[PDB]
């Protein structure tokens, strides 16, 4: 007994805190590359010249189907940037849908703080909308091309399994990847995958901030960001509340700032002393919301520790932002997330693979009643 | 960690 999308299950790999990547095959004859999956941008780009952190790269002169667009392109990220040259070529995903498309591809020739020593990936796949593509919104993103050229339904889903692997189901949903029900939140606007957060609780206790603060100046779902990032005022109140909740134990100020690690002897981490965190999201019906809840297993990330060692070290993976809330891997690793582009909504369900213990599990629950949710969005 | 798009 196996689902229809079985061949797409377990098609993602990664190293903790270094993103998740899928194999993609480009050009003719085939050149296969590992590509980071990033719902927080809209450019498909691949290393195309030697670099000290690259084991392989795209060789355009060897691809008979490569077409030069005669146009440079530059993409800056929160951290990192690259410059390159636009072209098109044939692209397939071996463990994805059974189609081949002609896609825009940025050949990366120069970069700064983009590639990572020993990450195993060589490019990036921007899965968000045309509005944020560089150089402009006329450069059709990969997923747009896929839907326009083929029968593949305008939907994909992600199950990121923390410690690294997971699944990207393209064109559908695999029911073995989650338990319980899927709850949907509207995509507020098609640029980033923007959503509306209406309330935050720490161990069941409301942070009690104006919901406008949670979404100043946007809230997005972003698989290419490790952390849960919060606007400054929200970050400060959250840290205050998490500290109060974990007060049976003391940690230095720098731990909460991500500047200091704390390590426990292997297999002794007191998960139970840290609180759970809940975000409520706008639902699909007027005045209705639902909440997703994550565990410290999601927001305290282990730092390898690759070789067998006596010490489990952790970094606090909630951090501050000047560009709104980013629901990164810290959030996504608890859940199966459905990017339902066709119906302009994002679904969440408890992930079948999320890391938890015998006393607590990540959760998705509803419905709740929340009034005036429309006012929460930044304009 | 990674920190993927900025408005610069």
């Amino acid at each position: 007994r196996r689902g229809s999308f079985v061949e797409m299950v377990d098609n993602l790999r990664g190293k903790s805190g270094q993103g998740y990547y899928v194999e993609m095959t480009v050009g003719s004859p085939p050149q296969t590359l590992n590509i980071l999956v990033d719902t927080g941008s809209s450019n498909f780009a691949v290393g195309a010249a030697p670099h000290p952190f690259l084991h392989r790269y795209y060789q355009r002169q060897l691809s008979s189907t490569y077409r030069d667009l005669r146009k440079g392109v530059y993409v800056p990220y929160t951290q990192g940037a690259w410059a390159g040259e636009l072209g098109t070529d044939l692209v397939s995903i071996p463990h994805g849908p059974n189609v081949t498309v002609r896609a825009n591809i940025a050949a990366i020739t120069e970069s700064d703080k983009f590639f990572i020593n020993g990450s195993n990936w060589e490019g990036i796949l921007g899965l968000a909308y045309a509005e944020i593509a560089r150089p402009d919104d006329s450069l059709e993103p990969f997923f747009d091309s896929l839907v326009k050229q083929t029968h593949v339904p305008n939907l994909f889903s992600l199950q990121l399994c923390g410690a690294v692997g997971g699944s990207m189901i393209i064109g559908g949903i695999d029911h073995s990847l989650y338990t319980g029900s899927l709850w949907y939140t509207p995509i507020r606007r098609e640029w980033y995958y923007e959503v509306i957060i209406v309330r935050v609780e720490i161990n069941g206790q409301d942070l009690k901030m104006d919901c406008k603060e949670y979404n100043y100046d946007k809230s997005i779902v972003d698989s290419g960001t490790t952390n849960l990032r919060l606007p400054k005022k929200v970050f400060e109140a959250a840290v205050k509340s998490i500290k109060a909740a974990s007060s049976t134990e003391k940690f230095p100020d720098g731990f909460w700032l991500g500047e200091q690690l704390v390590c426990w002897q292997a297999g002794t981490t007191p998960w139970n002393i840290f609180p759970v965190i809940s975000l409520y999201l706008m639902g699909e019906v007027t005045n209705q919301s639902f909440r997703i809840t994550i565990l410290p297993q999601q927001y305290l990330r282990p730092v390898e520790d690759v070789a067998t060692s006596q010490d489990d070290c952790y970094k606090f993976a909630i951090s501050q932002s000047s560009t709104g809330t980013v629901m990164g891997a810290v959030i996504m690793e608890g859940f199966y997330v459905v990017f339902d582009r066709a119906r302009k909504r994002i679904g969440f369900a408890v992930s079948a693979c999320h890391v938890h213990d015998e006393f607590r599990t990540a959760a998705v629950e509803g419905p709740f009643v929340t009034l005036d949710m429309e006012d929460c969005g930044y304009n | 960690x990674v920190q993927f798009l900025a408005x610069p």
